[PDB]
């Protein structure tokens, strides 16, 4: 009995050798390999296979090897490939990867991944799955930010802020103890998982330190706090003892320093450059040549990404706006001319295409959109395809290469950089079952089923009142997981280590689950996965020309993007 | 009015067809989410209106054509769903492969 | 009698800032070949070391400008600053890490600044 | 250098002898004092002053007079002056009022306001900062009111109910033990700061007390749970041995008793006239005779504030309506006519102005309006200056006097009378960090950012998924004070001390901060903020004439208002 | 914009309305809520014209007829509220018996 | 229709954008809220109708003039900012004092 190729994808999800594109980009994804035996596909409904006796197993206890929760052919788009499995979860994470059923009747089936009593199933077949987005430039402003970021299948926001106070407008930061123990309360609340960033501002260690011994998992050097020689060196000294992450927004103004000088207080050590294009923020006009250097993990944020007909006009304004600049101040004209620059914003586009720049962030509410990482990942590979063709590491026509590039930019490469890779970032076994369902239709767009620890928290599913739940309107909507106490155990509330040795978990009463920051000292560029790309990156200061080992990078803006137009009421 | 969850939320159904309409008769190709908007308020009117659940499943294909829509929109949409009250209650419309 | 919703009518006069301090002119030089923006409150003696300037005058003082505002610098640029004296204690710590007490101390902050290359100690 | 005055308060806001007009209002403050050094503002930005090693201290550690937030260069409006200053708050309190920033370079730094490593910063030039509201008659009826009272400025609720019950719906009453602590615990989740009143009717001491005990922390004396002597007097009994407030609405129907009889049952004692001028409630015709009382803290409630011309259209019908009045019976038409009477209203305006009546209040969804008491104080103001000029203690054309004892009308003086001005009611250091930031153009009408307990927890913001927090729409929204156990820490759940003392929280596992009642039975009309006038009102009886002191009350009604069809949707 | 809560509810009035007035075009005898809807943005939009509330306790009754609205409607209305920004600040309009 | 959180609020604006056009065409002065709606709406469609940021922020300015809005309404709009879909993506555009 054989099947053809099409009637099979249509059943099951595609297999090996099939390709599906992503939304209404050019971009395909193929099979790499297929975990099932064929014949033996677990599948869910009225005669179908996860029936006692059948492909489910009837015998086993839940501690038997028997699952939670079963997603079904799954089509996985991860770092670690593009391929055909079934996903298994037990307590909250991955615990297999593979084929599920049961081992009585049915070949192949991983040990670990048997369909009981206990499993609850999702079926896959036919969508992407991926790890959760990690964002990792977070502006805690607006709550209502959480669903508009679970909306665009993100499931960590890194970052700072207090609310619609000034200093949380500007900076990614919950300056304090008190702030930062109020902020870990409120965080109880948001269905999503947190790690707060602390003031990265002093001349002496123990106001800096005091953030993280109260719960802060990093810090962040902001200019407008003083991005001086002697807050980059404090921070970082911290930063090395208390094994968290460092982020930085430069000096624009150059005022204490270039560029050279920043790099020179920095002394070698670990740090992640925020918006390292510098639209964003830092040391104008060259601050993008941080993304060259060893010690540096460099991310963008979205609102450059990628060049367009649109992007100038609407920044130069934007930052006229934020900055109450005057039109008619040549100071305040010069300043958003070097600061706002089609040179580096093209280029940036092409540094993301050779994996120069690692990772991808929102800057959500201060310079950015919390709900558009993610999509605008996916327009950045759609325009280096459509403008420079596929990788020369492409086989099969497929973009396979240059997918693993990009998914890595906002799952993998931020989970790193932060010291939490060791719980989320990517759908490997021993992580946390943080998982995007999307229809390919609406890759990258709009999220089907957002999985948070295992429990759906965020869903497009229409009309409560219908008798199925397919009927208009069909929008996205908190699910069961963020109700309740479950929204503890569906969550992770990431802190630093001296913070949980000394109780702060208990003396505050949060229930969330506590992730450990660690290991993001001893890593650098190298550690980031197919963005490890260290070279000369230099910029003209007269023509803001950017030259990579001494050859030009120009690219042209776009008219159109897909992933736009097609999806959006407004 | 006495609004129950679904009045409430149904009322931008409605809300979102006015809005793809306007966009319709100036001239625009209508994208996914303002397709689906029009032939769903399509439904619930149609219901309110005391058609058949059978005239609407027939109906609802000839709201929207391949040249009213951006290129795409037609295979992007499987089928519209809608409940809405009939004379004779509330009752499920499909609509399958709306717009060919 | 137009109304204009929670419009001002400011009262006569001007405000003069840094009232009683001594106040200081002096010619400072963008060496470099990128911009560079002074704030109204860092100790100038302890900006960018491609500013060239006589070191010494920005000890112990500020730029003489609005609170907030700041001082530009494009590349190559020659200016005049006017400078007004830091008031308070009279201590500045970080930022360059030139100073880390009393502004009195000229000869270890000059020291300093000369050793890193901040332009102009004479 | 010297700055002009219009470019000083552009950057600054408004310094001394400056006006600003109140909304749409005639009404103009004039900063009277400022605590700033001319050169030394705090701000904070881009290349501004609160920056590391400048305006913000590198050195001092969160305990070493670091403040948790500054707020800064406020115009602030209270009973305690209309001045220009830095606000510092710290462990949720007011700390300083003075000059913020950074002792080491900065002039006139009040010694325990230093900006350091743990300090937010929200910018206040150019904005009005007053007290929250305290509304002292609020029905418990339907939780979408907080939001309504927080969007016009208010961040305490005292009053009673347990939803949409009759009791509740006619009376601020949460009666008997298990009703008052469901409330206590359904005030875990209100966004804002309560105090319960029970039922202060019975003829027996304890019924009345177990409720002060269980957690009550005032009484509300009502007509139509019978407002006889004998349930005054021991309401009043209860409340000098408990230390809280009873609030009456007296007997309309002169059943039991005329006004001379409710006064005699008092007996001096203190007690809280609710709606005195009596549309809302009281002795037909003549209850507002209590305002001129020593013993009388005497409150207005909004609907009939200011006196318009469509006032007793919509009052004589509410009237009708909620009382199930028949037109054609003649025993309705007259109780209308007794209780719904111009003069009483017109005069209302009058003693506003002339502090006889010392509180504004809502009677929130009873026969008042849970978002206008801000509102309607103003608009009173307003009408007032326009009829009668320029208050006679004014100077310089400026409308201080008029304002200090409007806004004391709604901030200090309610807390006064309920034994909570120790933690609320005023922008002085050692109270509870419950500010309201407006911007001038929409004072009174629409709060631009609400802070409870040092937290902004409801703010006028934009789109949540756009690149910065302004584009459109704009719209009140809760923000993260409201969010998971933060809620806890940024709102007071007022009690009296029995219930405290018998550990009340303790059995209940209230988490929200316990503020105790205290000090409200040794207080009189003296103790009310510019609003302390005692003299005699004489109401005639049968043409309802009020005089004062002999001299005749006539008002005229108004056909417009500001703060009314310029801002409103609807 | 600075809505506050009551505006963007009352926004839903008018939308309501909106369904219903296309609902009446088309020939339809008007329900329940339909009715309620109509006669209430009525009420609000006199408001904000700047009419009376005693103009409006009379017009109000005479916005839709028993001819207008499906059997027993009139006698289920016995008065509709509303509170709308006139000149002279909110106001609360009570219609009775709406509907004959 | 897969409406996300912004796509539901923004429907909000343009059914603010109708009532307040409502209000115009029957002789109203406009109030703050209605002219922001009015001009909101008109950038968020004009993104719509392929329109660039620049013509927009030039358009903005054209929309209501002084005679439109109540006495103070011009002085109380500094600027007006909308996001709205593009043919390359999400844009904001400011419109700086869009009534003279
Ligand atoms: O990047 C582009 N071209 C290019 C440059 C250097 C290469 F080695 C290869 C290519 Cl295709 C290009 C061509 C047209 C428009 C945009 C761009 Se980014
Ligand atoms: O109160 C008014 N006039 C007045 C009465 C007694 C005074 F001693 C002073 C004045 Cl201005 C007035 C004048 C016109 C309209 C309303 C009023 Se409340
Ligand atoms: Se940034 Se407004
Ligand atoms: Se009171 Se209805
Ligand atoms: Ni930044
Ligand atoms: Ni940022
Ligand atoms: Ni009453
Ligand atoms: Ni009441
Ligand atoms: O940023
Ligand atoms: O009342």
């Amino acid at each position: 009995m054989k099947i053809n190729r099409q009637q099979y994808a249509e059943s099951y999800g595609p297999t090996v050798g099939d390709q599906v594109r992503l939304a209404d980009t050019d971009l395909w994804i193929e099979v790499e390999k297929d975990y099932t035996t064929y014949g033996d596909e677990a599948n869910f409904g009225g005669g179908k296979v996860l029936r006692e006796g059948m492909g489910e197993n009837g015998t086993y206890t839940r501690t038997e090897n028997v699952l939670d929760l079963l997603l079904t052919n799954a089509l996985i788009l991860d770092y670690t490939g593009i391929y055909k499995a079934d996903i298994g979860v037990k307590d909250g994470y991955i615990v297999g990867i593979g084929k599920g059923g049961n081992p009585d009747i049915m070949d192949g089936v991983t040990p670990n991944m048997i369909v009981g009593t206990a499993t609850e199933v999702i079926a896959a077949e036919g969508k992407i799955v991926t790890a959760g987005g990690i964002d990792t430039h977070v502006h805690f402003i607006n709550p209502d930010q959480v669903d508009v970021a679970l909306a665009n299948g993100i499931t960590t926001l890194f970052g700072g802020g207090t609310g619609p106070a000034e200093g949380s407008k500007a900076t990614t930061v919950t300056p304090g103890p008190w702030n930062i123990e109020k902020m870990l309360k409120s965080t109880e609340g948001l269905p999503i998982n947190v790690g707060i960033l602390g003031k990265g501002h002093g001349s002496s260690i123990a106001p800096i330190m005091e953030q993280i011994d109260a719960g802060a998992a990093g810090l962040k050097i902001h200019e407008d706090w003083g991005a001086t020689p002697a807050s980059i060196d404090r921070s970082l000294t911290v930063a090395d003892e208390a094994d968290v992450q460092v982020a930085i927004h430069s000096d624009t103004l150059n005022e204490a320093g270039f560029l050279e000088d920043t790099l020179r207080a920095i002394n070698g050590r670990v740090i992640h450059s925020f918006h390292v294009e510098g639209a964003g923020g830092g040391h104008a006009p060259d601050i993008m040549a941080m993304a060259g250097h060893p010690n540096v993990l460099p991310s963008s944020t979205n609102p450059t990404r990628p060049f367009t007909v649109n992007t100038i006009d609407e920044h130069l304004d934007m930052l006229m706006v934020c900055h109450h600049l005057k039109q008619n101040i040549p100071e305040d004209v010069a300043f958003a001319d070097s600061r706002i620059r089609p040179e580096t914003i093209a280029a940036e586009d092409i540094l993301h295409d050779l994996g120069i720049i690692s990772m991808m962030s929102t800057d959500a509410l201060a310079m950015g959109r919390a709900g558009e990482m993610v999509l605008r990942t996916w327009q950045t590979a759609d325009k280096m395809k459509k403008q420079r063709g596929p990788l020369a590491e492409e086989k099969n026509g497929s973009d396979n290469f240059r997918a693993k590039r990009y998914v890595s930019k906002y799952t993998i490469n931020p989970a790193i950089a932060q010291g939490i890779a060791h719980e989320v970032g990517s759908i490997e076994e021993g992580k946390f079952a943080d998982l995007v369902l999307w229809e390919p239709k609406f890759f990258g767009v709009k999220a089907d089923r957002v999985i948070k620890g295992g429990i759906i928290a965020y869903a497009q599913i229409g009309d409560p009142s219908a008798s199925i739940p397919t009927p208009q309107p069909v929008m996205g909507r908190r699910m069961y997981g963020t109700v309740g106490d479950l929204i503890h155990d569906t969550n992770i509330t990431f802190m630093s280590k001296s913070s949980i040795q000394q109780g702060v978990p208990a003396k505050l009463g949060l229930k969330r689950r506590i992730g450990t920051v660690k290991n993001c000292r001893n890593i650098g560029k190298k550690d980031m996965k197919w963005n490890d790309v260290t070279t000369d990156i230099d910029i003209n200061p007269e023509t803001y020309e950017v030259k990579v080992d001494g050859e030009v990078l120009t690219c042209e803006p776009v008219k159109e993007l897909p992933m736009a137009q097609r999806y959006f009421l407004f | 009015m006495h609004l129950n969850p679904a009045e409430k939320e149904k009322l931008q159904i409605f809300l979102a067809s006015e809005l793809a309409l306007k966009r319709k008769a100036r001239g625009l190709k209508l994208n996914y989410p303002e397709a689906v908007a029009i032939i769903t308020s399509f439904i619930m009117e149609g219901a309110r209106d005391g058609k058949t659940v059978a005239m609407l499943m027939e109906e609802g294909k000839h709201v929207l054509t391949r040249d009213d829509v951006m290129e795409g929109v037609p295979e992007m949409i499987d089928d519209i769903q809608a409940e809405a009250t009939f004379p004779d209650g509330t009752k499920l419309v499909t609509v399958h492969n709306p717009i060919s | 009698n137009y109304i204009v919703p929670g419009e001002y009518r400011v009262a006569e006069g001007e405000i003069e800032i840094n009232a009683g301090r001594e106040k200081t002119t002096i010619r400072v030089s963008n060496t470099g070949d990128r911009p560079i923006q002074v704030g109204s409150h860092i100790h100038f003696v302890e900006v960018n070391k491609e500013l060239l300037f006589d070191r010494a005058e920005g000890i112990g003082r500020r730029l003489n400008i609005p609170s907030g505002t700041a001082a530009r610098f494009e590349p190559g640029e020659e200016m005049e600053v006017e400078l007004t004296e830091l008031g308070g204690n009279r201590e500045v710590f970080g930022i360059s890490d030139l100073t880390n007490g009393s502004v009195d101390n000229k000869e270890l902050i000059l020291q300093r600044a000369k050793e890193l290359g901040y332009k102009g100690v004479e």
